[PDB]
């Protein structure tokens, strides 16, 4: 239970603590108002090419305007994110320092002073350099996901009965690949620190093993070290491929029936094989 | 208007036996499902004690496997197979599609095909599990009917004339050379085992990595669609649900991914490499050259696959754009019109111009494309993984 | 290569000069992501002083 | 969409000696690993199994292994396939003949009343479940028809003596039976007429008598020699410490089993202290005999672990003498 | 990134082989 | 009748390769491995040793295969036993046993000595009782070789590693 | 020639035992009949089977 825990509070926390409001609010505006647009784009090009397959016009200016517009959104949205991101990381480095700074003595003591300064510098430097660009990277794959979702629904009424068991698939497969990752992930660096460990210990004291004649005994422990890390590495990459391959046959599925249902739906709804193309993409 | 199986076309004159039964084409495609229903019969029963014992079986928690020689290549016939059965059963639908009546003998021996090689793969799988090779005969005896049947019926459409023109003939003859490859892997088989006539088998023992109790990670060995779509981390996945992974979890590596291995077998390509060249420098150049003559087994492999995965991706465009050009006639009520004996046999072309045809192509393509490359990311990761512990060997 | 191939069959000219587009874009953000890195490493190097 | 790579100019230098792990270590008191359940089923799992074959040679004895429902629908699925088989056969030969076609009925069928594969399958289960409706008659212009018709009948005898062999041999399974026998849930250890000895209760609950009962008692620990012998599991043999020493006891009412420890008995340096729960200690009664009903013999596995022991305790009296015979309070084979 | 992570790489063959080509622990045989 | 037959699973009993003869608390004695590969319970297990050589008396009487029967060295001596995991069978080599003067160096391979054991028991499945034989001659015994353990305990059970058998 | 229960009952009788007198034939055109016929049969079979251990 402790494990699986998706912990949407904490971000919330950092949210309300270091954006604000008029950030955020610029932020999901900029997003929802760009994959509308994406959503457009398309719709309008699937119109023209079925006007066009011969009221109604040359269509020269409204693309154009739609393409501009779709560029100007996600130039603001990816500004908008980096620099919400910076200013929440200055933020909070800042009221980090001043907790720190204003902290007991007794306390200082009782902690092991390391853990305080590994969260200090290798979790800041992660927030300044990977929380903006990872949130940003999952909110466009999120956020596609749903648009793709959306304009396939609308394209084949029927979609939906076959997609919501697709969906609980979907769901148990995402909960389970990221409960096995975290332990993957920890495993991972917890045996890729001691080899860097054992590298510095023989390199510092190689006249000591040598006169020790302990050689082998130390390229043992370094192969023990080495076999370790690529056995859990190759435990990550074989459940990265597992997914990978789950979630590939899920779109396959997807694609299938879509492609199935349109195909009948274009003798009897008479679809004038304008959405097929863009359902079909 | 009952189920016929043949024409009822004619006051059922599909079924007259006149000049010859041979040259009934009806009477072919019947023969034809009896290789199907045969197996069928046979792997049935054996197939539900196997999961009876397998529901009640403790040995098979721990138990080893011996994969007979040609895994890979009866994994990729039986892939083939299936295919081709399914681009059959596609051709006889179009077919049929044209005549008022059913036609069942068009199509039903394809499914009974489709179903008997999917019941025979899966018995292949059993018998690999379970090292019984003396089962192997009814597999051998369908595979023997199953040719016969295919290259009557394949002399009776060339005394009928078919030609090359005929998808109908062209995936005949594709069967009957599937059916006489499967056949020879299943003799070559039998000639390696040496278990029917001669009176000491040459068995074969589980490897030593994979009789080990402290190795877990069961990709190098494992059958080739197992491996393909790694359905073996199913059970890693479902125990790490609960219990939560630590060091125990994760098993002692192979003898193939050992470190030790990986840096003898990089000394041995440097020592190779010095006798070869006597060359005192050892340049960067050198060491290229090292590398890629130590792990070209498997770059090349991972390339080819890439490549496979790239040139299928344009399948879909392909698929999406026929589909398209296809539903663009506003006329779709006519149909392929080229009669020979009255199956009404489909070209090429005209074949191609269904789009739950191409649907389906596609489908099987994105499959294949996408396998592939998850196949060849798992290859490259791997050969990348053996090559970091080798370097870090020699460094050390 | 492949596929600007079939696709000057698909479309034509204009869709060789899309695709030429990217072509051209490509090592535009090659020197992008090494002033990236750039940026990166005087970070990174500010950020190992404090 | 995309992401990024694992770059690592100096993994932040500083990034080191965080520890504390902070490891539940709930570990430690998982669980006590048990040689054999309550009620038999000994959990021992098998690792390495190199099998060539037999399992699937034994194809009767996994039949009969194999449960009820099981059993049903292999034999359904075998008469199926048989009759689907035959009736394919039929309709095959029907064709080849020509009979099949709606001609005129100058020639004499091969088989009569012969239609479609409806009225092929008809006859064939006729044929096989030998019930003779008589109107689709074989003619005797057909011998390949009659080759086929002796080796049907030939298959489905064998099949039917084949079934009926597997389901006598599984009618004859007293497993259930041997389920019935109830021993004490934990045993007790007193003295008894100046000797400490382990006494333990075994009872039936069906009326029906198991002749030619046989206990064993057996100690499961892990025993090392003084010459450097590791025995994960050592398992010792136990006397009943019966009057005349044979293992042959007369069950009627829950009787109490009691082995006296003597100096050469392995529980001669026990102690209470000892008795707790994650202790080298298990013991384990094997009890044998045939059924008066089935005449099969039939195995009862107990194990009582150092927890389920209770030290200085007495079974209370479960028998009790009625007017006119005696009586047994089942309610009290555990106080 | 390919094309970084290759120049990346042949710069690190180029280092390492320079270390490899550095002095050795003389005398190991005797 | 022939349903009921069970030799082929009476087959699937496993015996020890080779031998050993070793030291235990103090005493020698010929240590042998017995396991079964089906999960399946044999009941009323019974085994049997003999030794099979020429014996001479010394009134003259000549018997080419004299069989003796061999104690188990049993706990209290009876030959029923409980085999779930791969056990070990030993004698232990007392003044009354005929192995009582035997040497390493007569354990070559053309040597007047063969050890026979016959194990009975009862299938719970059929009911039938079943015997399995093997033989092991003076070249087939290690003198002074100790089997390794073959049972590892488990997070929740134990295992037994089959591979280990004749190790 | 199927007229009232007692027909029916007798042809069930017929099956079952497989007496199969012919004059109550089983048509090729009532599936549901034929389903209803395997399983009467199967049944038959196994209590058949049940009942001959039992004596044994
Ligand atoms: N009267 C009874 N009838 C049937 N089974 C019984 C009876 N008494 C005990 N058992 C069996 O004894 C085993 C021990 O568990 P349980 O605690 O129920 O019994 P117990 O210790 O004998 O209890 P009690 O106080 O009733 O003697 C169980 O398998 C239980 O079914
Ligand atoms: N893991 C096993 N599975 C099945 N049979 C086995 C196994 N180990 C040994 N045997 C059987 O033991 C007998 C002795 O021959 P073999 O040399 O193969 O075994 P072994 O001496 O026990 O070997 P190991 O080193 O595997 O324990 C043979 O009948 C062999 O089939
Ligand atoms: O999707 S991938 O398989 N990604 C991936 C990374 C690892 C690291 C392991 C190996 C190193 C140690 C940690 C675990 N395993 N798998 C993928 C494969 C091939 C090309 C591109 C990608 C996508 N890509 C690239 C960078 N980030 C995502
Ligand atoms: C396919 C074909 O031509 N079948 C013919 C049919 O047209 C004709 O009417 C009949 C004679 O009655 O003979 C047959
Ligand atoms: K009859
Ligand atoms: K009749
Ligand atoms: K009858």
């Amino acid at each position: 239970l402790h494990q699986r825990a998706k912990i949407p509070w904490r971000a919330c926390t950092k949210y309300l603590s270091s954006a604000g409001i008029l950030l955020l609010s610029l932020l999901v505006f900029s997003q929802l108002l760009k994959h509308m647009v994406l959503v457009a784009i398309d719709y309008w090009l699937a119109k023209w090419t079925d006007s066009a397959l011969v009221d109604q016009s040359v269509y020269a200016m409204v693309f154009t305007l739609l393409c501009s517009l779709g560029i100007v959104l996600c130039l603001v949205t990816s500004v908008t994110v980096e620099w919400t991101g910076l200013k929440v990381a200055k933020r909070l480095h800042r009221s980090l320092l001043n907790r720190i700074i204003l902290a007991p003595m007794r306390f200082f003591e009782t902690t092991p002073l390391g853990s305080i300064l590994n969260r200090f510098s290798s979790d800041c430097n992660t927030i300044d350099q990977h929380i903006p660009s990872t949130l940003e990277c999952l909110s466009r794959s999120t956020l596609l996901c749903v648009s793709a979702l959306t304009v396939i629904s609308y394209v084949t009424p029927v979609f939906l009965v076959a997609l919501l068991p697709l969906a609980v698939v979907c769901y148990f497969i995402q909960k389970y690949f990221r409960v096995a990752s975290r332990d993957l992930q920890q495993l991972d660096d917890t045996t890729q620190l001691p080899l860097l460990s054992h590298f510095a210990e023989t390199v510092e004291g190689l006249t000591t093993i040598r006169a020790f004649r302990y050689e082998a005994r130390f390229q043992q422990k370094l192969l023990e070290y080495t076999d370790s890390n690529n056995i859990a590495s190759l435990f990550l990459t074989a459940a990265n491929r597992w997914l990978e391959v789950r979630m590939e046959y899920i779109g396959a599925c997807v694609v299938l029936i879509a492609a199935a249902t349109s195909i009948s739906n274009s003798l009897h709804r008479e679809l004038s094989a304008g959405l097929v193309g863009l359902g079909l993409t | 208007m009952p189920l016929a199986f043949c024409g009822t076309e004619n006051h059922s004159a599909a079924y007259r036996v006149d000049q010859g039964v041979l040259n009934n084409g009806c009477f072919v495609d019947a023969l034809n499902v009896v290789p199907h229903v045969f197996l069928l019969f046979i792997t049935f029963p054996i197939l539900f004690i196997g999961w009876g014992s397998q529901s009640s079986k403790v040995h098979i928690h721990h138990s080893t496997w011996l994969h007979f020689p040609g895994h890979n290549l009866r994994w990729i016939l039986t892939f083939i197979l299936l295919f081709v059965l399914v681009c059959e059963i596609a051709e006889g639908i179009l077919s049929d599609g044209v005549t008022e009546s059913r036609h069942l003998h068009l199509y039903m021996p394809a499914g009974m095909a489709f179903m008997a090689a999917i019941t025979s793969v899966v018995y292949y799988h059993n018998i690999e599990t379970s090292n019984f090779p003396k089962l192997l005969i009814a597999l051998l005896i369908y595979w023997t009917l199953a040719f016969i049947t295919k290259t009557i019926k394949f002399v009776k459409f060339y005394d009928h004339a078919i030609g090359f023109s005929q998808l109908r003939f062209c995936l005949t003859g594709l069967l009957v050379i599937l059916y006489g490859m499967l056949l020879l892997v299943e003799v070559n088989v039998i000639r390696v085992r040496r278990y029917i006539f001669f009176k000491t088998p040459r068995e074969v023992k589980p490897p030593e990595d994979l009789q080990d109790l402290g190795v877990r990670f069961l990709q190098p060995f494992v059958n080739l669609l197992s491996k393909g779509t790694y359905w073996w981390m199913n059970a890693f996945i479902k125990t790490a649900h609960k219990k939560p992974i630590d060091l125990r979890a994760i098993g002692k590596l192979p003898i193939a991914m050992r470190a030790l291995t990986n840096y003898q077998r990089l000394c041995v390509a440097f020592d190779a490499q010095a006798r070869k060249d006597t060359q005192s420098p050892q340049g960067a150049r050198a060491i290229w050259r090292a590398l890629c003559h130590a792990f070209g087994r498997r770059l090349i492999l991972s390339s080819t696959f890439r490549i496979l995965a790239d040139l299928l991706g344009f399948a879909g465009p392909l698929c999406i754009f026929g589909i398209v050009d296809h539903l663009g006639k506003e006329n779709h009520v006519f149909q392929p019109k080229t009669q020979f004996l009255g199956v009404y046999f489909v070209s090429s072309q005209e074949f191609l111009g269904n789009a739950y045809v191409l649907a389906v192509l596609l489908f099987l393509a994105l499959l294949l494309q996408r396998t592939f490359l998850q196949a060849s990311y798992y290859v490259a990761i791997e050969t990348g993984i053996n090559l970091r512990g080798a370097i870090q060997t020699k460094i050390y | 290569i492949v596929g600007v191939i079939l696709l000057y069959y698909i479309l034509g000219v204009s869709a060789l000069i899309g695709a030429a587009v990217i072509i051209l874009l490509a090592p535009v953000q090659y020197f992008v992501a090494t002033k990236l890195s750039q940026a990166q490493r005087s970070t990174l190097e500010h950020s190992n002083e404090r | 969409m995309l992401s990024r790579k694992g770059i690592i100019p100096e993994e932040y230098v500083l990034t080191r000696l965080a520890e504390d792990p902070t490891e539940p270590r709930y570990r430690t008191r998982e669980r006590r690993a048990r040689f054999v359940s309550k009620k038999g089923n000994c959990n021992v799992a098998h690792k390495n199994i190199r099998e060539q074959g037999r399992f699937l040679q034994d194809v009767f004895t996994t039949l009969v292994d194999l449960k009820w429902p099981h059993t049903l629908l292999i034999f359904t699925m075998s008469f199926l396939c048989s009759w689907l088989l035959f009736a394919m056969v039929w309709w095959l030969i029907a064709f080849a003949h020509g009979d099949l076609a709606p001609g005129e009925g100058t020639n004499v069928p091969c088989v009569t009343s012969i239609h479609s594969f409806s009225s092929a399958f008809l006859f064939s289960i006729e044929v096989q479940v030998t019930i003779g409706f008589g109107g689709r008659m074989v003619t005797e212009e057909c011998p390949l028809a009659i080759l086929i018709l002796i080796v049907q009948n030939i298959v489905g005898l064998m099949i039917n003596a084949i079934m009926l062999g597997c389901i006598f041999m599984k009618t004859a399974q007293a497993h259930r039976r041997a389920e019935t026998l109830i021993f004490s849930k934990h045993a007790v250890i007193t003295l008894r007429h100046g000797r400490l000895c382990f006494m333990l209760r075994v009872g039936d609950l069906r009326k029906s008598m198991i002749i030619s009962a046989t206990i064993h008692m057996q100690v499961v620990r892990k025993t090392t020699s003084p010459e450097g012998e590791v025995v994960p599991l050592h398992q010792v043999d136990i006397p009943m410490e019966n009057g005349v020493g044979g293992n042959s006891i007369f069950l009627v009412a829950p009787l109490i089993i009691y082995h006296v420890i003597d100096s050469n008995s392995p529980l001669y340096d026990l102690a209470p202290s000892d008795l707790h729960h994650h202790q080298d200690l298990e013991i384990i009664v094997i009890l044998e005999g045939v059924v008066e009903t089935t005449g099969i013999t039939t195995q009862a596995r107990t194990s009582y672990l150092a927890d389920e022991i209770l030290w200085g305790q007495r079974f209370v009296p479960i028998v009790a003498e009625e007017d006119g015979r005696y009586s047994v309070d089942y309610s009290k084979f555990g106080n | 990134s390919v094309v970084r992570s290759t120049v990346k790489a042949l710069v690190s063959v180029k280092k390492l082989s320079e270390f490899l080509s550095s002095a050795e622990i003389r005398e190991e045989q005797c």
